[PDB]
């Protein structure tokens, strides 16, 4: 959730 | 292929509801990950291009699914297809109910 | 200097050029788009080239991104897969191709 968005925001 | 780690794929897909075997360099994989992201469901990625043993996982995916392509998407321990198949499922509203079965 | 020169010649000799990789489904979709519109296109598969990395470097300098596909119509960079599909959705792709088909000389006759 926090980790997902951390990952995702760094990719996209 | 005679020595492909299908047993490892099977561990990963039994332990995780959604698994996307992926490469970082691929827009089809990116679109597949974004779909699960946007659905706000938990998903695991396996970035085969970043892994020393990525080629072994690809041999296993070929053995199990008959294509050596990415992405390879699993839901509830079942292979559901590539990016095209996964997006077709979602267009028909059939992806979210498959994910849901993991939690029943 | 040589990759850039070869890229320039290809985009000048062909109305539509797709700098591509054989392994890439975005590239496959860009090819299919032109095919479905009844357009002949020149494909350069960077992954089948000895110095494909240098072509990707050359294309970065020319166009602003290293990514495949890199699509040219009438010698002009129009974009990657998404940009090219959007141009078509807007009815703006066929007219560019058409103008180029009506301009491009048959070199054997002009010598
Ligand atoms: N129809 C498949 C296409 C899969 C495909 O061709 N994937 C490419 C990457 S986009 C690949 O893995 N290519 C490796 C190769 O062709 O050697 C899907 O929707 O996933
Ligand atoms: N938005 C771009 C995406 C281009 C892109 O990310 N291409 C990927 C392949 S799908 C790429 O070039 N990855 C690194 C490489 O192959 O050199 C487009 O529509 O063309
Ligand atoms: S490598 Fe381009 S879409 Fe997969």
């Amino acid at each position: 959730l926090g980790t997902e968005n951390l990952y995702f925001q760094s990719m996209e | 292929l005679a020595t492909a780690p299908v047993n490892q794929i099977q561990e990963t897909i039994s332990d995780n509801c959604v698994v996307i075997f992926s490469k970082t360099s691929c827009s089809y994989c990116t679109m597949a990950k974004k779909l699960f992201h946007d659905m706000n469901v938990n998903y695991k990625v396996v970035e085969l291009d970043l892994l020393e043993y990525g080629n072994q996982f690809q041999d296993a995916l070929y053995k199990m699914t008959g294509e050596r392509t990415v992405p390879r998407i699993f839901v509830n321990g079942t292979f559901i297809g590539g990016a095209t198949d996964t997006h077709r499922l979602h267009k028909e509203g059939k992806l979210l109910p498959l994910v849901h079965q993991c939690y029943l």
